[PDB]
């Protein structure tokens, strides 16, 4: 299964 | 729609629904489709909040190829989980339960269906829909995800309800 953190999901936000 | 080049991808594509009707009562629509979580990001950061929604207004995010109505195939043995919020709650609400369901944070197999956000009158009302209702070891573990990824106020009443399941209502 792909996991994913909440940190992580947020950290992606600052990434186009 | 297949994630980009060195894009995160998800467990599964999903997309997001909004509708608008009346209380008492093709008024749901999709707004859009994605594989990753760069492209959730180029969705959800240009949405409006579902604290600055009007009227009678739902946000909807589904796996894809589900239709959040519960005669969908992939809902009509199921159900959901309801929590009522007093305004100001919703979209911080909204934001860690979709986080949470896109991470892979509830871990019960193929049975998450869904998240819709409501706006009413005096309250919003989230929800979190599954495949089967009866099947009391997946209900039971998305209730205490639910508890371990939201702050909500103490005393809040979380519901179940499966899908098949003095004057008139006027205002909601």
């Amino acid at each position: 299964r792909i996991i994913y953190d909440r940190k992580f999901l947020m950290e992606c936000r600052n990434s186009p | 729609v297949v994630p980009g080049p060195a894009e995160h991808p998800l467990q599964y594509n999903y997309t997001f629904w909004y509708s608008r009707r009346t209380p008492g009562r093709q008024n749901i629509k999709q707004i859009g489709t994605f594989a990753s979580v760069e492209q959730f990001w180029r969705f959800y950061s240009h949405m409006v909040r579902p604290g600055d929604l009007t009227g009678h207004s739902d946000f909807h995010l589904f796996k894809e190829g589900i239709k959040p109505m519960w005669e969908d195939d992939a809902n009509k043995n199921g159900g959901k989980w309801i929590i009522r919020l007093r305004k100001g709650l919703a979209s911080r609400c909204w934001e860690n339960l979709i986080l949470a369901m896109l991470g892979e944070q509830f871990m019960v197999g193929e049975e998450i269906c869904g998240a819709v956000v409501s706006v009413r009158f005096q309250e919003d009302i989230i929800s979190i829909w599954n495949k089967t209702a009866s099947d009391q070891a997946t209900t039971a573990r998305i209730r205490d995800t639910l508890r371990r990824v939201l702050n909500l106020p103490p005393n809040t009443i979380m519901e179940y309800k499966t899908h098949t399941d003095g004057p008139q209502r006027l205002l909601f």
